[PDB]
């Protein structure tokens, strides 16, 4: 048998805690952004006389 | 209760490698209670000095699991102890009988609570071997009503990194 043990099942709550409350939540947020610019100019004149 | 005689000159190197569990005889409730879903199991076995590492593989709800254990030697050939890892108490082990290439009957006992397990290299087992196992059970004072089999198929290997109990 593969089975689950139970020792951890309860804790005593110290007097100073009005509430202790196990609750599983997760949140994730991801933001990712790219901006790129390439700007390029060439200009030329040849004048022959 | 006594430590029965092992395989004569037990060769851990030959007993090494892959074994499939075939059947278990035990008074342990949880083979008769909830005796359904006797999920198939297999061992990889390696010597590690006189001790042996064992990887049991199993399914659990279809998740493949690996349990790795050291069978510590008793200081005696073919006689081992498993540690009280979870305060389970130590489990005595004897390699009672084996053809290293074919079959093994292993004795395991804790607190007089006794089990014998028949492993094979092979899908079939010789019916003479199975019969020997039956008499091993009777000699252990266990009933035929305490013999339980395991399915021919659905053995697992190489459980995931997250599904290895690694008790040691």
């Amino acid at each position: 048998r593969l089975y689950y043990g139970d020792d951890e099942k309860y804790f005593r709550k110290p007097y100073n805690f009005l509430k202790y409350h196990f609750e599983a939540l997760a949140d994730t947020g991801i933001s990712s952004e790219f901006y790129d610019n390439a700007n390029d100019l060439l200009s030329k004149v040849k004048k022959d006389k | 209760i006594s430590t029965i005689q092992p395989k004569a000159n037990f060769d851990a190197q030959q007993f090494a490698g892959t074994w499939l569990l075939v059947a278990v005889g035990s008074a342990c409730r949880f083979l008769q209670e909830q005796g359904h879903r006797a999920e198939a199991t297999t061992l990889h076995v390696a010597p590690q000095g006189t001790a042996m590492a064992v990887s049991t593989f199993r399914k659990l709800d279809g998740i493949c699991w690996q349990v790795r254990q050291l069978y510590g030697d008793t200081g005696v050939l073919g006689r081992f102890l498993l540690q009280a890892r979870d305060a389970r108490g130590a489990v005595h082990v004897v390699v009672a009988e084996t053809d290293y290439q074919s079959f093994a009957v292993l004795y395991l006992e804790r607190a007089g609570q006794l089990s014998v397990k028949l492993y094979a290299r092979s899908l079939p087992v010789s019916d003479s071997v199975l019969s020997g196992f039956e008499q091993r059970v009777q000699e252990a004072h266990l009933t035929e009503d305490q013999i339980f089999y395991f399915p021919k198929y659905g053995f697992c290997e190489a459980a995931d990194q997250f599904h290895v109990l690694d008790e040691v």
